Parts: structure tokens; C-alpha cells; sequence
């Protein structure tokens, strides 16, 4: 597949609004195996898991981890914005609340694929957009 | 007082009869002879010349090309009309004696079928005016606008007589195809020489080097350093109609020396040039007093270097005179390509107009004025490519995408092109196309006026192998190719992005190519990067408003709306890409 | 005795040449249609395959479809080939392997031309599919719409697209509809029909050239899905009438397989000719 | 008495109108092949008298074939006995059977209505500019390949003069309208694609010769449709039905339509070209044949006009109509429509008394003009 211009766009202003990019266009050097990990941990272990492993607060972690979720988020919001609203669409639309935890969101609504692809997109779009800024 | 204009026949038509090389250079060149000869009988009688400058110069033979323009105007004392009249004919028994006559093949002739046959297709004008100026500068304009509307008159053989054997009537298309001679055995042990005709003869004589000219593929080849001609030559002549055959065999020979052949020894450059806009430049030297016999001289001065340039790099000039240009050049001749060629061509014009219009420059284009400028375009096709595509693909390059007039013809046919829209036009472009042995055409367009251009030319002279020399040139990676096209959004993303754009283009290819291998390509990726952006900075400073206004301009459908509109970062990304995949092709060998 | 109407079911994925100056990474491109840009198969292709098919019946080849090239006393040819124009298209789902696509648009020009040319068997045709038309607008109110035709198909996935295929229990399917169409029947905008028909979404395969381990070239070619249906226009002169016969009876018979294509010896572009049936 | 038709040709496919340098030429046989937009008016004749035979069943089949004498003399009652031939350009009679007079093919527009066919007609190329030739003793001359003619001032009617640039009438086609001519680019009626065709087999053959040739075919958009009016001598019957115009078997539909009697088809297409009409110039609707082009500009002196190729293919009713046709042994060349004559004083009535010499081929609808 090809790339998605739209969806790196979402990842750039989404790695922007969470803190992942400072201000001097620079990351802290470990986000970008965060993005590649989750990206192999989804397919080798599952959504909700992976989800759940990279969302947690309370890990020894060398940077705040749970920023890719927030940006993932934040990509899955912007696209299901300007999606098309035809009697025909797969598609649900609805906005994933920020009061909302993505691992609970995917508990409470998860009975359909949507959800994969939409964060299978998501993860790329954030690995292929994190390509354009420096690592300190 | 009195003023004689001429134009001089059908040069459109004449070319298309055309089909190969050698046939199109000998209609050049007929049109260039008849032209000298009609006027040869008044620069003897020291007449006043306006539109050129018919100096000695033009008149020795320069490496066998058209120098003589298709329109003179004179200064006319009472008595010359009558005698330009029967010159007019006397030129006209004068070719129908040369080509009737047996050093060119054929069977048997007769004159008075070929004078009628010439008179009906050749249509020689000239337009008496007796307008109150001695000042040449509005001279030409008004003769110019007065020939323009003259050549709408429709002169042509009613009857044509054609096949029965031979009652032959196309005496032109006789000519061309039958232009270089027999070849003429000699003796049973000789190297094989052409007859000649009048033309190869009025050109090159025989002071060396003088071989004449037969197929293409040792213009194609002329670095090889074995003798293509000769080589092939004694095929044929060790047999038992005069091209197909020779090139059939000069294509064996090339193909025999599979050692040292390189891909673009099969692929041919057809180089056309125009000039940017000298209407307007005379108007300029015309509201600031200065002569236009400066522009006479310097124009005469690029034509002779370019003649020599060309000749120089390996290429065969077909017709340079006035302010047009086209030639036949290899893709690639001792470590120059055909995009140093285009360069020197460019600066030897920069050069004239500094040489020669030095007061025009000095007094008017420092304070606001565009100076004199050229457009080129270039096609790079196999040698077993139709002559009249190609040519029909140089035309297209240079016309509608170099000098701009597809916008500006898709805005008159539709009656849009308002004075605003008119400043939108653009010159001093590059159209380059390139079609391969399968149909990949690789195009792009670029602007000379700035340093993108040079860049360009600095980044294919740096990554281009030189076999010539066997020390070592900067290595290239391929891999550059499909990265610039499969990520062109992203990069398309990052251009568009305002005072970051270099810093997240050199940590974008960083990024991507993050291995111990390309540490040897960062020089590559810094000169892909600088390109990119002055590419980009060019295309918007040229395209942003003119798009805005293409936009919003509710006369014009959305398909030809889509077809004018240019996005500048996307625009520069394929000229990139179009760059790389010419240095891949140059570079790459099937050993 | 008159124009008659020709159904092509693709057995395989098909090529037919372009040879038109690609700018992409696709080397070698199918044929579109010039104005629709959907798939086309050219009256030369057509004419070729059908003839190579009849090599060996010497005078059924010279009556029908004139002379052989190089040869002399040149004789025209008294059947007249037409474009072949793609009808049905396989799209993926996910209840079932793949569903047959057809296009609004696609069944309009169909109407246009059965009417144009005066198909044989044809007025029942234009009635029955005029009527299927004009339900499917009737039901659709202007907006995009995917239907399906089996109540087991209902709730379907055209995953390209993305779009969900309804069922509506009042427009109803004629056998000799679905017979023409296709078995698993989805109609559809011509939007997605021709997003699914583009070039982004139509099978690229990727092939190479190996010189004892080391690969000397390298491309990229596209192909037309396989089970996917074309329908074109064969006009006989008033032929004779055996020879003609012969013909309609070879190229209707199951066991007759024609290969429309570039590469025969992988198996591509393998057809099977029908001829309307009544209705 | 005699019988007048409309017959109105649909293109069914796209069709091939070619020739000049066409395939199979020789001499670099020239595998690339561009359609002409029209065909030739002695397509139209051929077409004619083919149907002609076929609806009474007197066509030639099989290899070589003979002839008894009455199907020959009913042949000659019905087409004659000779194909349109240039030699008999100056025949006071059409030398054919039944056919007296067709007028030169003109385009027709169709739209959904039950309202009249518009028609179109080539743009002439003096329409946007006036040419007003100020003639009072030697002010300005030019000289035409040495004849004395007047100096044509040329000023587009809207000062400035004609910037060569700027014409682009030679691209369009005109029609009537409320009282503004209508202009539509060619592209806008004729589209064109290239067909890449070869031989599978791949035996010894040379280019040009062999495989691999390229074909210009041509498309007529939607509602816009071929059609002429002919004269029948009334004992025949004309019926509509499928016909070949043009090369590699372009079909069409005929439709005959029978306009009503006591109806000269050349009035009906001079009414149809009224709109064009300039009092100081001959427009020609349909190529030209003036015998000298010196002799036409002797009494013009601007002509604006372009030129065409006319060719013939020349079979009799005794003619090998399976092999390599008889070309006519002479190339002929045609003013092109929307070609302008532009005469002295006076002087009109003997231009049109050269123009109208030729009444062969003014009645097979070549030398019309308004
Ligand atoms: N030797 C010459 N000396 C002076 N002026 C010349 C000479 N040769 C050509 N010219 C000028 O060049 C022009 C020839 O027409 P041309 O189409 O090349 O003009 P242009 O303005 O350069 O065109 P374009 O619109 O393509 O840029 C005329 O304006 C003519 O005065
Ligand atoms: C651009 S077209 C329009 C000019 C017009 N067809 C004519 O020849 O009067 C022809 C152009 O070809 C160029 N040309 C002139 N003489 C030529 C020659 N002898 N050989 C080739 N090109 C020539 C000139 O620039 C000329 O304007
Ligand atoms: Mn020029």
C-alpha cells in the first residue's frame, strides 16, 4: 500500500499536541522504538494487550510511553472526522471521548475490526511521520 | 523611403516531406541556399540591410549549416524590384539545372517540369513599402506585421504526378532523400566516398574531415573512436536502397563493439532553441535609443559559436540563424552530456548579449527589465524512433511547455488572456524528455533563470561515470530513485512546510537512510536536498499566483483548470526524480 | 442472421496490451476505454484470439474473417468485431470469496447499445433491465448505494471501498439476468465501480528475470481479476450460413476455451464466449 | 422524374477516413497512419453504387470472376461504367448510373429534440478580421511568386494588425445562431486514439512491412452525425442499412430520408451556408480544383487558403475487386474548406465561371462555395 498524505499529516499535528515533539523539532530518541514496538507487539499479541502494555503510567519505562497512545488517539479522532456519512458506510464516525481510556474504549466498543485497521494506519502513520524530526 | 521585404517558401511542409536526419537537414539547407542565392545579387550590390547583418562571416561555409534567415528587408534604390524579379526565376532554372544532372541518382530528368514544379511550390514574396522613417526601428516591426499576414497565400502544384516508373514530379522529396550522392566504387580498391550535390558542396568542401553525413548512429556514437562510416561502408559495397541499408549495418558494426557499448550509444538528443521574447526586446531598445543593429551582431556572434560548440561536443547543426536553433547531439560525447551542452549553449548567448549589448544591459535591465533569454528543448529517443514524433515531441517541449504556450493557448482559444493573466507568462525554461526501448518517458521542465539550474548541472556532471578516464567519481545510490518517488507526499509535506523545510528534509534522509552503507552517500543526499529546495523556492515564487488566479477564474472548465495548475513542491520532486533517473541511465551497463 | 451479443467469462487474470507510454510503476498496462477508462478489449484482440482459435478450419477462417496478412488475393472479411466492454467485475467481500460487480452506468450503456446495434434477441433485454434501472433509482434517492440480490449477501463487505451492501426484497432478479450478470451480483455507483476498476486497485503483479541466481530485470504488470465478464457485438455480412453455423456452435460449446491476452503460457486471458440467451 | 434524398451516416464504431501516405505505401512504408477527418466525395459515390448493387443483389463474389452481358448493361443502367475519375473533370455529365448530383458532406448535430439538425460548417479564416486592401495607385505591393497584387491590411474587428500568434480560426467550426456564429473546437466533435496493432506469428519481414503499425482512429462525439443530399434518376430505390465508409471496415448506419420533389440539393446547401456570406469574398465550403492556381490569382490577389491531397482509387465494372486497387496515377491538390478568395473590383462573375467549369465535379460536391 501506498502512503497516506492525510493520515501523516494527523501524525504530525498529533505528535505536536501530545509532547512528543519538543519545541526545537526533536523527540527523546526511545519513542521511535516505542512506535516500532507496538506495531509488532499488535500483530504478535493482540490489540488489547499491546493497548494495555504501552498505555500503563506506572512502568519503568525511560520516557512517558503512554504518549504514543494519546497520539494514536489523537490520529484515530482526526480521521474518523471527514470520514463520509453514506447509509453504506462501515464505518462508526464517533469520536472517542478524552475522558475515555483507550484500552476500556476498545472493551466497551470493540466487536469489529474498524478498530484494528484504524490503529494498524495510525501506528504506520506515526512511524513514517516521526521520520521527519531529530532524536536527542 | 523605399523598403523591399521578403519571405521565403514553405520551410513547415518541407520539413514534414522529411523522414530521417539527412533528409532534414538538406531541407534546411535548401531553404538556407535559396535564401543566399536570392540575396547573394544584393549584398554584391552593397545594399542596406535591416533585418540581418550579412557580414562576410555568413557567407563562408560554417561546419554545413543554415545561417540565412527566411526574412530580409532591404533599402531600395529605384531599379531593383524588376531585377529581384528575374533573379527570382533565374534562381529557380538554376536549381532545376542542379538537380537535373547525373552526379545525384536517378533516371534521366527534364528542366521545365522542375521549374514548374519549384515555382508552384516555392513561394518567394517580397513587399515593396515606401514608408517616411530612415530609422530601422520602426522599420522592421512594420514590415515584419505586413509579411506576417502575407504568408496566408496558398501556392502548390495542382498535379502531381507520381509513380508510372518514373514521370516523377515530387522533385523536391527527390532532393532531400537523394542528397549526399552514389558511392561511388572508384576503382576496385577504394574506401567508399559520396557524390555530393549542390548543397553538401555550398557547405563542407574538402579540406578534411569532410565524410559528409549518412545515418545516425555515429552522430548517436562519436566517441567510440573506431570509424562507424567506413566500417559499414565496406559492408555494403562488398555487396551488391541508400540509407536503410547502411545504417542496417552500422547498427551490426556498433553492436560488434558490445565491449566498450554503453546504453546511450542507441539513443539520439534532438535539441530545438527559441528565442525568449526579442519582440519585446526590441521594443525596450527601442523606448531607450539604441540601435538594433547591436542585437543584429549579437545574435550573428551566438550563431557562429554555437555552430562551433556543437560541432564541438559531437553534434550536427541543422539550422541556426536569426534566433532559432536545432540540432542533433548524442546523449553523451567524452565526458560531456547533452545537459553541458544546453549549459555552454546558454552561456555562449549570456556572453553575446554581454559582448554586444552592453549598453542595452547596462542602461535598462538593472533597473527593471528581463534580459534576453533562450529556451531549449530537449528528446532523447532510440534511433529506430519515428523522425517526425521526435521532431513533433522537440516542438511540443519547446512551444508549449518551455516557452509556456499552453497556458497562454489555452487562454486565447477560450479569449481569457487578459493583461494580468499576460504577466503570468513564463520563459527561460528547460524541456527535457527522455523515451526509452519499451515507452517510459521521463519529463520534467526547469527554469535557467536561477540556481536550481546549476545545481542540476553541477549534480549530473559530479554523479555521472566517466568511462573516458577509465580516477574515481562520487558512487550513487539507486535506491534514492523509488524512495523520492514512493515517499513524494511526505517530501511533498516537508516542502510545504515554512522556515523548517531544510532542517526536516536533512533529518528526513537521515532518518531514512540510517545505515552504516549510506555514509558514503551523504554527500548525494546534501546535493538532493539543496536541489529540492531551490526547485521548490523557484516553482513557487513563479506558479503561486498564477495558480491562485488560474483558480478562481470561472471562464475555464476543471479539466483544463486541472491541466494548467502546477503544484510547485510536487513539481520539484519529479524534476528531481526525472534528474536521478538520467544519471541511472547514463550510469547503468548491462555487462 | 443480424448483430448479435457475445459474453466473455474470464477464466483467468487477463492482459491485453496497451503498449501506451507508461509514466508509473506499472510497466506493462491493461486496455481502457478511451472516454469510460474502464477495461476494454480491442476488435483486433478480439478478431486475433478468435481466429487462432480457428486456425485449422481453413475455410470457415477465410470466409469469416477474410484473408491472412502476406498472402495474396486479399479477400475482406464479412464479420465484424466490436469493442469487448467490461460488464462484471469480481470485488472481495467477506462472507463470501468475492461478489460480481456491476455499475449503474455500466448497465446504462449497456441499454444504449443493445439499442444502438438492434441486438438480435434483445428487446425482452432492454425491457427487463430498463425496469431493474429504474427500481434501483427508484430505491436509491440519489444517494450511493451497493445492492444485493441474495438474501444470504445482505450485510456484505466490499472491503476495498468499504462500503456495506443492502438487500431490497422488492427488486427483483430475473434468471436470465442473473445468467448474464453474474451468480453473486452486486450493483453499485459507478464511483465505486470505477474506484474499484482503477489502476491503484487492480491486481499488479511483480515479475522478474533470473540469470543463475542474479536477477537481470525487474517490472511490474497489470492484470484484469479472473471470472470478471465482457460483452461485445459481432455482425455477420450475410456470411454463409454453414460456416456461419459452425461458428456460433464452436464458440457456444462448454468445452471451448479462447486465450485473449499476453501471456499465453501462464495461463492468461483463457475465456468462454456465450451467446445471448433468450429470455 | 428524379429523386432527392437526405442521407444521414451514424458512426457505429470508431472509424479510419485515411490516405496519403498511408500503410502499405512503400517507400518507408510509414506504419504510423493519421485519419483524415472526412472522407472523399468518391468514398461517398463508391458507397452509393455498392449499395446500389447490393440491394439488387448484382455484387461480384468469390475469386476472379466473368460477367454476362445483361447484368453488364443493367450495372451501367444503374452505376455506370466507370468509378469517379479526375480525368473527366470537365464532363457536363456525372459518366454514372442513376446518381446525378450529391452535395459535399456536411456535418449535423442531432439533439434530443424533435428541432432541426444544426449545421456546422469550417470556420472561414477571414472571420475576425476585416481585410479592406486601400487601392488608389502604388502605396504598398507585394508580388506572389512575381504577379502584381494589392497589399492586404488586416485588422482583427474588435488600431493593432494580425499577430499570427493569435490565429486560431484555422481550429474551429462554425454554426448558426440567434445572430452570433457559434464556435466549436475541432477536439470538441472529433477525439482520436492510437491503436497499436501486429501479426502473432512473427515470420521473415522487414519494418514497415512486418508488424507493428500504428493507426489514427477517430471518434465523432455524441450527437453530431455525417449526411448529403443525393439525386436519384428515379427508376432505383435507395433503403436504409449498414454501410463501410472509410478504412479497416469502419461501419456506419444509413438512414434515407426523402425530402420533398422539385428540390435542387445545391440551393438547400447554399441556403444552409447563407450565414457565412461576405460581400467581398468567396468562401469555399468544399475542396477546390482550379486547373492553374497562377490563373485564380491572377483576378485574386489575397487567398487565403490552404491546401488539401486528393488520391482516387479507379476500377471499372470489370476489375480484380480482391487485390491492390488502381490508385489514381496523379496527386491532386484541393483548396481547403473555409479558404478564402478575395477579388478585384468586380471581376467575381469570371473567378465563379472558373470555379463553376468544372461541373463534374460541382455535381459530385466539390466546388461549392457561397
Ligand atoms: N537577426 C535578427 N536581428 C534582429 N531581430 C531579429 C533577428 N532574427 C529575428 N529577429 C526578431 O525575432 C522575431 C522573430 O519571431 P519569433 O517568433 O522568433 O519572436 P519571439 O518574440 O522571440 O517569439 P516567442 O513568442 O516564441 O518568444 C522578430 O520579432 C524579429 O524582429
Ligand atoms: C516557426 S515556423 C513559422 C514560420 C513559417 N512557417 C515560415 O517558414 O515562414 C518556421 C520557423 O522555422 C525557422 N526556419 C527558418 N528557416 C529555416 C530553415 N532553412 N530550416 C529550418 N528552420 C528554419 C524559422 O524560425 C521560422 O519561423
Ligand atoms: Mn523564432
Amino acid at each position: 500500500m501506498k502512503i497516506s498524505k492525510k493520515q501523516i499529516e494527523y501524525a504530525i499535528e498529533a505528535l505536536r499536541a501530545n509532547n512528543i515533539i519538543t519545541n526545537d523539532n526533536q523527540y527523546p530518541k526511545v519513542f521511535k522504538g516505542y512506535i516500532s514496538s507496538f506495531g509488532a507487539a499488535v500483530i504478535q499479541s493482540g490489540l488489547i494487550p499491546a493497548i494495555i502494555f504501552f498505555e500503563n503510567e506506572d512502568n519503568d519505562a525511560n520516557a512517558d510511553r503512554h504518549k504514543i497512545i494519546g497520539v494514536l488517539k489523537d490520529i484515530i479522532n482526526a480521521m474518523r472526522q471527514q470520514y463520509t456519512v453514506t447509509d453504506a458506510t462501515i464505518l462508526v464516525s464517533s469520536q472517542i471521548p478524552a475522558n475515555y481510556s483507550m484500552a476500556q474504549y476498545i472493551i466497551e466498543h470493540g466487536n469489529t475490526d474498524q478498530l484494528l485497521k484504524e490503529i494498524t494506519e495510525a501506528a504506520v502513520a506515526m512511524k513514517l511521520a516521526l521520520r521527519m524530526y531529530k532524536s536527542e | 523611403m523605399k523598403y523591399i521585404a521578403i519571405t521565403l517558401g514553405p520551410i513547415t511542409r518541407t520539413i514534414e516531406m522529411a523522414e530521417s536526419t539527412k533528409e532534414l537537414w538538406a531541407a534546411s539547407y535548401f531553404f538556407s541556399y535559396l535564401a543566399k542565392k536570392i540575396v547573394e545579387p544584393f549584398v554584391k550590390k552593397n545594399r542596406t540591410f535591416q533585418l540581418p547583418l550579412i557580414n562576410e562571416e555568413m557567407q563562408k561555409p560554417h561546419c554545413g549549416a543554415g545561417l540565412f534567415p527566411d526574412r530580409y528587408i532591404f533599402k531600395s534604390e529605384p531599379g531593383d524590384l524588376e531585377l529581384l524579379k528575374q533573379h527570382s526565376d533565374q534562381v529557380l532554372i538554376e536549381i532545376a539545372g542542379h538537380i537535373a544532372s547525373p552526379s545525384l541518382p536517378g533516371t534521366a530528368k527534364d528542366v521545365s517540369q522542375i521549374y514548374h514544379y519549384l515555382k508552384s511550390y516555392i513561394k518567394i514574396y517580397f513587399i515593396e513599402r515606401t514608408l517616411e522613417s530612415d530609422d530601422p526601428h520602426v522599420v522592421i516591426p512594420a514590415c515584419e506585421k505586413y509579411l506576417n499576414i502575407i504568408e496566408n497565400q496558398e501556392t502548390f502544384p495542382e498535379q502531381e504526378e507520381t509513380m508510372i516508373s518514373h514521370q516523377k514530379s515530387d522533385f523536391l522529396k527527390f532532393l532531400i532523400t537523394n542528397v549526399n550522392g552514389k558511392i561511388y566504387r572508384k576503382d576496385k580498391n577504394s574506401i567508399p566516398r559520396f557524390t555530393g550535390s549542390f548543397l553538401t558542396r555550398d557547405a563542407f568542401g574538402d579540406m578534411n574531415g569532410e565524410r559528409l553525413f549518412e545515418s545516425i548512429l555515429e552522430i548517436s556514437a562519436s566517441e567510440l573512436n573506431i570509424n562507424i562510416q567506413q566500417k559499414a561502408l565496406e559492408v555494403i559495397t562488398a555487396n551488391e536502397k541508400y540509407s536503410d541499408q547502411i545504417w542496417d549495418a552500422e547498427e551490426i558494426i556498433l553492436n560488434d563493439n558490445k565491449a566498450q557499448l554503453r546504453p546511450y550509444h542507441k539513443y539520439i538528443a534532438i535539441i530545438k532553441s527559441d528565442g525568449d521574447s526579442m519582440g519585446e526586446t526590441i521594443k525596450s531598445m527601442g523606448a531607450y535609443n539604441i540601435p538594433i543593429t547591436q542585437l543584429s551582431k549579437a545574435l550573428l556572434s551566438f550563431n557562429i559559436e554555437s555552430i562551433n560548440e556543437i560541432v564541438a561536443y559531437g553534434g550536427k547543426p541543422i539550422f541556426i540563424g536569426g534566433d532559432d536553433l536545432l540540432c542533433f547531439a548524442p546523449v553523451c560525447c567524452n565526458g560531456n552530456n547533452v545537459f553541458n551542452l544546453v549549459e555552454k549553449l546558454s552561456t555562449c548567448f549570456d556572453q553575446c548579449i554581454n559582448q554586444h549589448l552592453q549598453q542595452y544591459i547596462n542602461a535598462c535591465s538593472e533597473a527593471q527589465r528581463p534580459l534576453p533569454s533562450l529556451s531549449f528543448g530537449i528528446s532523447i529517443t532510440y534511433h529506430k524512433y519515428p523522425m517526425f514524433e521526435a521532431l513533433h515531441t522537440t516542438d511540443y517541449l519547446l512551444e508549449m511547455v518551455a516557452k509556456d504556450n499552453l497556458f497562454k493557448y489555452t487562454l486565447s482559444n477560450k479569449n481569457i488572456l487578459n493583461e494580468n493573466m499576460k504577466r503570468f507568462i513564463l520563459k527561460n525554461k528547460l524541456a527535457f524528455s527522455l523515451q526509452k526501448h519499451s515507452g517510459q518517458i521521463y519529463h520534467t521542465a526547469m527554469s535557467k533563470k536561477g540556481k536550481s539550474y546549476v545545481k542540476f548541472n553541477m549534480l549530473l556532471q559530479k554523479y555521472i561515470l566517466k568511462n573516458k578516464d577509465m580516477q574515481e567519481s562520487e558512487k550513487f545510490l539507486s535506491s534514492v530513485i523509488q524512495m523520492i518517488r514512493a515517499h513524494a507526499e511526505i517530501l511533498q509535506i516537508i516542502l510545504q512546510n515554512e522556515d523548517k523545510r531544510t532542517e526536516m528534509l536533512k533529518n528526513y534522509f537521515d532518518n531514512n537512510f540510517n545505515e552504516s552503507c549510506h555514509l558514503g552517500y551523504t554527500g548525494l543526499f546534501e546535493d538532493i536536498q539543496t536541489l529540492l529546495c531551490l526547485r521548490y523556492q523557484e516553482n513557487i515564487q513563479d506558479y503561486q499566483n498564477r495558480n491562485e488566479i488560474i483558480q478562481q477564474n470561472t471562464i475555464l472548465t476543471s479539466d483544463e483548470k486541472e491541466i494548467l495548475i502546477v503544484s510547485p513542491a510536487m513539481d520539484a520532486i519529479h524534476t528531481i526524480f526525472t534528474a536521478l533517473q538520467f544519471i541511472h541511465f547514463i550510469n547503468y551497463n548491462k555487462d | 442472421m443480424t448483430t448479435r451479443m457475445y459474453v466473455i467469462n474470464t477464466l483467468s487474470n487477463m492482459h491485453v496490451g496497451s503498449g501506451e507510454v507508461n509514466y508509473g510503476v506499472i510497466a506493462n498496462l491493461i486496455q481502457r476505454d478511451s472516454v469510460t477508462n474502464l477495461p476494454n478489449i480491442n476488435s483486433s484482440g478480439l478478431k486475433g484470439a478468435i481466429r487462432e482459435y480457428f486456425k485449422e478450419n481453413e475455410d470457415l477462417v477465410r470466409e469469416l474473417f477474410g484473408s491472412a496478412p502476406r498472402d495474396e488475393k486479399t479477400l475482406p472479411g464479412k464479420v465484424r468485431f466490436f469493442e469487448a466492454n467490461l460488464l462484471s467485475m469480481p470485488v472481495r467481500s467477506d462472507k463470501v470469496p468475492f461478489l460480481m460487480a456491476i455499475s449503474d452506468e455500466v448497465l446504462q450503456e449497456l441499454i444504449t447499445k443493445m439499442k444502438f446495434f438492434n441486438c438480435e434477441e434483445a428487446t425482452q433485454y432492454i425491457s427487463h433491465l430498463s425496469t431493474l434501472l429504474d427500481n434501483i433509482k427508484t430505491q436509491a434517492q440519489g444517494t450511493d448505494f451497493a445492492y444485493v440480490f441474495d438474501p444470504l449477501l445482505q450485510g456484505a463487505i466490499i472491503e476495498e471501498v468499504s462500503i456495506r451492501a443492502t438487500c431490497p426484497s422488492h427488486i427483483p432478479l430475473q434468471p436470465s439476468l442473473k445468467k448474464l450478470l453474474g451468480d453473486r451480483l452486486v450493483i453499485l455507483s459507478h464511483k465505486y465501480f470505477s474506484i474499484l476498476s482503477d489502476d491503484n486497485h487492480l491486481p499488479v503483479l511483480s515479475r522478474n528475470n533470473l540469470e543463475n541466481g542474479q536477477s537481470a530485470n525487474l517490472w511490474y504488470e497489470q492484470v484484469l481479476p479472473r471470472y470478471s465478464r465482457l460483452y461485445f457485438m459481432l455482425m455477420d455480412g450475410n456470411a454463409q450460413s454453414e460456416y456461419l453455423k459452425k461458428f456460433r456452435d464452436t464458440l457456444c460449446t462448454p468445452s471451448t476455451i479462447i486465450q485473449i491476452g499476453a501471456n499465453a503460457s501462464i495461463g492468461y486471458g483463457y475465456c468462454q464466449i456465450s451467446e445471448l440467451s433468450p429470455f | 422524374m428524379n429523386r432527392h434524398y437526405l442521407i444521414t451516416l451514424t458512426p457505429m464504431d470508431w472509424f479510419f477516413f485515411g490516405g496519403e501516405r498511408t500503410l502499405d505505401d512503400g517507400k518507408s512504408a510509414d506504419y504510423i497512419s493519421h485519419s483524415n477527418k472526412f472522407p472523399q466525395q468518391s468514398a461517398l459515390l463508391g458507397m452509393i453504387r455498392y449499395q446500389l448493387l447490393k440491394q439488387h443483389n448484382l455484387l461480384s463474389q468469390f475469386p476472379y470472376t466473368e460477367n454476362k452481358p445483361t447484368e453488364k448493361e443493367i450495372m451501367k443502367t444503374l452505376i455506370g461504367e466507370q468509378s469517379f475519375r479526375m480525368t473527366e473533370r470537365k464532363a457536363k455529365s456525372l459518366g454514372l448510373g442513376v446518381i446525378k448530383q450529391i452535395s459535399p458532406l456536411m456535418l449535423i448535430e442531432c439533439k434530443d429534440d424533435t428541432s432541426s439538425r444544426s449545421i456546422y460548417f469550417p470556420l472561414p479564416l477571414d472571420d475576425g478580421y476585416k481585410v479592406s486592401f486601400n487601392e488608389t495607385s502604388n502605396e504598398d505591393k507585394v508580388f506572389y511568386n512575381g504577379i502584381e497584387c494589392p497589399i492586404p491590411n488586416v485588422y482583427p474587428a474588435s488600431r493593432k494588425f494580425f499577430d499570427h500568434k493569435t490565429y486560431n480560426n484555422y481550429l474551429f467550426w462554425c454554426t448558426q445562431g440567434n445572430n452570433q456564429i457559434k464556435k466549436l473546437l475541432s477536439d470538441e466533435i472529433w477525439i482520436s486514439k492510437m491503436q497499436i496493432g501486429i501479426t502473432k506469428h512473427v515470420e521473415e519481414g522487414e519494418d514497415n512491412d512486418k508488424s507493428f503499425y500504428k493507426q489514427e482512429f477517430l471518434q465523432l462525439k455524441k450527437s453530431f452525425i455525417y449526411a448529403f443530399y443525393i439525386t436519384l434518376s428515379g427508376e432505383s430505390e435507395l433503403s436504409s442499412d449498414i454501410i463501410q465508409l472509410g478504412g479497416q471496415r469502419s461501419v456506419f448506419r444509413m438512414e434515407v430520408e426523402s425530402i420533398e420533389e422539385n428540390s435542387d440539393i445545391q440551393e438547400k446547401y447554399q441556403t444552409a451556408a447563407q450565414f457565412l456570406t461576405q460581400s467581398d469574398r468567396l468562401l469555399i465550403l468544399s475542396p477546390t480544383y482550379v486547373d492553374n492556381l497562377k490563373e485564380l490569382s491572377a483576378l485574386c490577389n489575397f487567398m487565403w487558403s490552404d491546401s488539401i491531397v486528393f488520391r482516387n482509387i479507379q476500377t471499372t465494372n470489370a476489375s480484380n475487386f480482391y487485390g491492390k486497387p488502381i490508385k489514381s496515377s496523379s496527386k491532386y491538390h484541393f483548396l481547403k474548406p473555409g479558404s478564402v478568395l478575395y477579388f478585384k473590383q468586380g471581376k467575381r462573375k469570371e473567378v465563379e465561371k472558373l470555379l463553376m467549369d468544372y461541373t463534374y465535379l460541382r455535381l459530385s460536391g466539390y466546388n461549392i462555395y457561397i
